């Protein structure tokens, strides 16, 4: 079956602005695309996922670069970014809106556009749909057990979390680092993710993630014309460092591996549900 | 050494599991009693709902003692909104919670009867149980509006008042209940004191011993000033179980002043009647002794009650959106706590519940240690565990 | 003659309502033998002893004639789902006892966020997974209506049980059934019997038409069951 | 008919003596336990000195529990001058006291280990208590300014505040201490409950029984409203000893409501956790159980604490020259009382101290009666006596 869906080109890239790299999760692609639209009149508002002192998430409509930098970094917990999409074009008055979301959130945006029943004036103002890769997500209390009880670090002392090398990582405000085997986190994951058939956010203008690229770099799929124009304006302005994915290691094969592993697994779950009488999307 | 696992344990309310590290002789070295019931998550879907919906929803925690959660819920909301229910509404509310316990305790004595009541006495014993329970359920129906899940327990007091005639035949039903309770007492007390089951098995003297304290705010109702919630702290299962069993528990680990604490009839008899006997048999004995104080208290409430007195407060359900209201109630199984924050519009901002059996689960885990594993379930049932309650 | 009480994600309130047939309980336990009920009997015990473990398990027996199933099914708990399929496998008649098993009931409001099982958030009536033969609404159904179900099940009074067998095909109840089926379809005459059936006093008669207080309804299905303009079988018309 | 005198008794703090009248079989008929340490007389050279000097000087009562006396000293001076310390200064002061008890209890278990810890387990055992003491002394050094004799415990609160970094470093040190404490507790409790020494000697079941009550005002800190000082009366040694032994005692005999009273871990556990077990072994058990309470309470203080909050009161140190201030604190070894009268100039007009072990000394005298004299020192050590404290 198709591994990555349709796309135009795949590269490995990172932001040129060094400040962004200091705060971002991987290559800083989402923050670098948001800061460029905002500063060069391609975006007047971007949807982000912010956190408080305890890592609790809040979807928000940002309009300044500093708002973008604060929202940089991954929160491995559920954050409804699309719940503010109408707010963004209503009271906030945006007309060139940037959207970010996990694959399922990007699917909800395409559904939103094709059948905009309760979305008057919303589809025409979506200027950049950025998707981030995703394998699983977690309820907040699910991640809280993982961090505080399995990694032994309080939420208020977490500076950054990262998933990689069959291990989940917690970096502390005070220099400490702790990692646990990724199989100790499974029972805490949102079970509705077990029917998700999208790993690389195949329906986005631009998709980005860490798998396939080294630390500090992001593997980015360019998919639609809208995302192509944006990206090309960025590299021409020197906003990004780009290397062809064919040279950097591990490379695209690791993406294909994981993308098919997710699809083959959750495919069985969909058929299992159909078997015992439970509804699935169609 | 060896591992024993008893799953599910029987003749109590709900779904639990025992996990016991035993030696080659059967004696328990490490004990682990825990809930595996799926968590419905009541407190979390009450957020946003109006305050009036709390006593309705939390009643469905458990159908054996629904009154206890409706009471704690309205006490918690009233505390947050600074509402005072009237004298006769409160009398009626306590009478309702007593009527529930008047049916719960005989019910539990029916649940444990296969171990202690001989077969030849089994029939007359159950008929006496159902006779006592009938009265108790009558009281809950008359005051609360329904026997199972009472809608009259409302923020502000009690929705309705009884008639002079209802109060009369309730008094004389309580006299009958008092006569059956003395009958039941004179029968079970000697069996518990004998320490032997109906099949001849003598139980160890120190069966069910533990080194934890008690929590009890009142002998028959509840008194939030007899506790400091700031000192109540809920820890995770990883604090009391090993890692592979802790990730199976569905409940939290409540502590007071840093230690686990027992709740229930023995906890109340220790704080009001100087009852200090340890073990699983003493728990059963306290529960039997308490049936008398429940019916005597009900008859005193009926003499004090004015059936024409106001039962609902006019004060409005409004809060500051900050104050963490506290509502406690001695359920049949013990101290039962609900907490509520209410905003200016009368809606729930934050909700939480620390149920009675939740306190007792980690205590039972330690009490089964010291004795043979084929006695573990006898200790468990001594605590009258209600898991749908402890999990909610 | 073999009955079983299965308890899933419920509160035991329905079982207590059964116990509140005090006098008829001793008459029912002689006509039928109870073979499974964790809260009442130690069945069915099987011990498995290896060199390092001693597992004492209580499993659902075989050859159950009638199974009173109480509570909904949690889709994130393997045991909860194993027991609903196991009860169906081993029972000739399964009965959705109470609104939790029949239509979801109060558990419809569950959405998780509550430890210690942060993933538990999906609860469905048993009918969504297994075929169910009879359904009894209410939170809880009365002891009277329970005795009637058991008497009719043992006597083969299919005419009486038809209204519950029909309910077994629908797994969705609400206070709004009265509006969508009786008020909007020009059938409600304003008797008020629905308001008198409600366990949460959520129905209030205004202008001779039931007004549902939506933030007080727990979706027990007692009012739609009672409405004589929805279902009025001819057997009701025979009196003495 | 014979006298046995053990002088000095060992493996505890200070210099004492046992005088036992025994029968021809070894059983103690009359027991006497008395300090013979020279009296330094702190309370008497404090009169005339400024109030700020009191917590500096009384801290030198004892180097094991110096935080206990600085705390009671300031608390007593504050009471006499109507000073109210700020929220976060009070939290830091209690935290400083818990850190001191977090080192004292493990230290005592080290002092008694030659009797109860086997030889092959001794090295591992000492490594555990030294690691636990390291964390405790870290907390006292961080909050109090010095590990031994903490100059930050001042009239008005606490002199210095900690940083957000050291608060985090303390919390995670407390988690490690909680891990070691559970290790230590699982090890020692089976030994204390076995009632036998490491050489195989089984101790009597009623070893260390007495018929006296307890005093305790708080599980981890202190509360002057839980005691009526007017009911505390210091008598002379002539009231509890025979004349020829009484003239040797260096300590006064404190009583509450006319009787001798025990203080310490068992006293607190009796007043807050319903722990009512008599005897010497039960004392060791209570102290071990208390280690968990201490570190759990410390972690709760760290979560509540505001590192930026005020820690010293601006109120002046002035008194009327008549009011008898009262300061109480639950030292490691029990309820510890200080009294002071401050004049308008801030100077001390009257000072007095009734230290914890002072309460226990006359109780120990009676607890050693009934058993063979070769067991008396085991009863003495169960009380964790600190004589330099008792005499001051
Ligand atoms: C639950 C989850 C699982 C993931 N799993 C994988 C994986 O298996 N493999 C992989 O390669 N990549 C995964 N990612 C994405 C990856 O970790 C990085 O977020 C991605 O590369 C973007 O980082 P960046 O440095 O390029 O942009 P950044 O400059 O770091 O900006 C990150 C952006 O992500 C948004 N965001 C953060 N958390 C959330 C959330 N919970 N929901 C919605 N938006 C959010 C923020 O608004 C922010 O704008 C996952 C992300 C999430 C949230
Ligand atoms: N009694 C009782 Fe409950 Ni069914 C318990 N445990 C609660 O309040
Ligand atoms: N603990 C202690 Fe002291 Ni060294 C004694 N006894 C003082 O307050
Ligand atoms: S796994 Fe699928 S459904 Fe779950 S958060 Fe990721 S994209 Fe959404
Ligand atoms: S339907 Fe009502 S009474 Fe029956 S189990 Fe569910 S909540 Fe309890
Ligand atoms: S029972 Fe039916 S017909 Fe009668 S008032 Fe209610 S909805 Fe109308
Ligand atoms: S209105 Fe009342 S009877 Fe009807 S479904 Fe709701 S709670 Fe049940």
């Amino acid at each position: 079956m198709d591994p990555f869906g349709k796309y135009k080109t795949v590269v490995s890239a990172r932001a040129a602005d060094k400040t962004i790299l200091k705060k971002c999760q991987d290559g800083g692609i989402v923050s670098a695309a948001y800061i460029y639209g905002l500063e060069n009149g391609l975006l007047d508002g971007v949807i982000v996922a912010d956190k408080d002192d305890k890592l609790q998430t809040t979807p928000k409509v940002a309009t300044t670069v500093d708002e973008v930098l604060e929202a940089a970094g991954t929160k491995y917990t559920v954050c409804p970014t699309i719940s503010v999409i109408k707010s963004a074009v209503r009271e906030y008055g945006c007309e060139k809106l940037g959207v970010v979301g996990t694959p399922c959130q990007i699917i909800a945006t395409r559904k939103l556009m094709k059948y905009p029943i309760g979305f008057r004036h919303v589809p025409d103002k979506l200027a950049l749909i950025v998707g981030i890769f995703c394998m699983e997500n977690f309820p907040y209390n699910g991640m809280k057990t993982i961090i505080e009880e399995h990694c032994g670090i309080k939420m208020e002392d977490v500076a950054k979390t990262d998933i990689g090398k069959g291990k989940f990582w917690v970096y502390s405000k005070w220099g400490d680092v702790k990692s646990i085997k990724l199989k100790e986190t499974h029972p805490y994951e949102q079970q509705s993710c077990h029917v998700c058939m999208d790993y690389t956010a195949e329906l986005a203008d631009i998709s980005t993630g860490s798998v396939g690229s080294p630390d500090g770099w992001s593997t980015v799929f360019i998919r639609t014309a809208q995302g192509e124009e944006f990206f090309n304006k960025m590299v021409e302005a020197g906003a990004l460092e780009v290397k062809p994915i064919e040279e950097v290691k591990p490379g695209l094969g690791l993406v294909e591996k994981l993308s098919l592993t997710k699809k083959e697994k959750n495919a069985k779950e969909i058929e299992h549900r159909k078997e015992i009488g439970l509804p699935v999307p169609y | 050494g060896k591992i024993v696992e008893i799953h599910p344990t029987t003749r109590h309310e709900g779904h639990t599991k025992l996990v016991l590290k035993v030696d080659d002789e059967g004696i328990v070295e490490k004990g682990a009693y825990l809930s595996v019931t799926p968590v419905r998550g009541f407190e979390k879907f009450l957020v946003g709902k109006p305050a009036e919906f709390a006593p309705i929803a939390v009643s469905r925690f458990c159908g054996i003692c629904p009154v206890a959660h409706a009471t704690s819920a309205v006490e918690a909301i009233e505390d947050a909104c600074d509402i005072t229910p009237p004298k006769d509404g409160l009398l009626l509310r306590e009478l309702c919670g007593i009527g529930n316990k008047m049916h719960s305790h005989p019910l539990h004595q029916f649940l444990i009867s296969p171990d202690y009541v001989p077969k030849d006495d089994s029939n007359e014993f159950i008929k006496r149980v159902q006779a006592m329970r009938r009265i108790g359920q009558y009281i809950v129906d008359a005051v609360g509006g329904e026997a199972i899940h009472s809608p009259n327990i409302k923020v502000g007091g009690m929705a309705k008042q009884i008639t002079e005639s209802t109060k009369a035949k309730m008094y004389y039903k309580c006299k009958e209940y008092e006569k059956l309770a003395k009958e039941q007492l004179e029968y079970l007390i000697p069996i518990f004191e004998s320490r032997t089951l109906n099949d001849g098995t003598e139980l160890p003297e120190k069966l069910g011993y533990h080194d934890f304290g008690y929590i009890a705010t009142h002998p028959t109702y509840g008194d939030r000033t007899k506790i400091d919630q700031d000192k109540v702290v809920e820890y995770t299962p990883f604090d009391v179980y090993d890692k592979d069993v802790a990730i199976q528990s569905s409940t939290t680990v409540p502590t007071y002043n840093g230690r686990l604490m027992e709740v229930g009839p023995r906890a109340r008899f220790s704080k009001f009647f100087d009852f200090k006997e340890k073990g699983a048999m003493a728990l059963h004995i306290a529960r039997a002794y308490e049936i008398s104080v429940l019916v005597k208290r009900a008859m005193e409430i009926l003499d004090e009650l004015n059936v024409n007195g106001k039962t609902m407060s006019d004060e409005p359900i409004v809060g500051d959106g900050e104050k963490l209201g506290l509502g406690v109630h001695e359920a049949a199984r013990g101290h039962n706590t609900h907490q509520a924050v209410i905003d200016k519009d009368g809606n729930i901002v934050y909700y939480n519940a620390i149920v009675a059996t939740t306190w007792n689960i980690p205590v039972i885990s330690k009490a089964v240690e010291g004795t043979h594993y084929k006695f573990a379930e006898h200790i468990v049932r001594a605590y009258d565990p209600c898991i749908s309650c402890a999990t909610h | 003659v073999k009955i079983a009480h299965i308890h899933l994600c419920g509160c035991t309130g329905c079982l207590i309502s059964l116990a509140d047939t005090y006098e008829q309980l001793l008459d029912i336990l002689n006509s039928v033998e109870l073979v499974y009920a964790l809260t009442l009997v130690d069945e069915k015990t099987e011990i498995r002893e290896t060199d390092d473990k001693i597992l004492i398990e209580r499993e659902i027996p075989d050859d159950i004639d009638i199974a009173l199933v109480e509570g909904s099914v949690c889709l994130e708990d393997e045991h909860s789902m194993k027991d609903v399929f196991d009860a169906r496998r081993k029972s000739k008649i399964v009965v959705a006892l109470g609104a939790c098993a029949a239509t979801g009931g109060i558990t419809r409001f569950c959405r998780g966020g509550q430890m210690s099982k942060p993933v538990h958030s999906s609860f469905v009536p048993i009918g969504d997974l297994i075929k169910v033969d009879l359904a009894l609404p209410g939170c809880p159904p009365s002891p009277e209506a329970l005795v009637n179900l058991i008497t009719a099940a043992l006597n083969g009074d299919t005419e009486y049980l038809e209204i519950y067998a029909e309910l077994a095909k629908k797994t969705e109840a609400c206070g709004c059934d009265l509006l969508v089926n009786v008020i909007n379809k020009s059938l409600c005459m304003g008797c008020g019997s629905c308001a008198a059936s409600c366990p949460t006093r959520a129905i209030e008669m205004i202008d001779g038409k039931p007004n549902v207080l939506k933030e007080l309804c727990i979706k027990c299905g007692a009012c739609s069951l009672q409405c004589p303009r929805i279902r009025f079988p001819k057997l009701i018309e025979e009196i003495e």
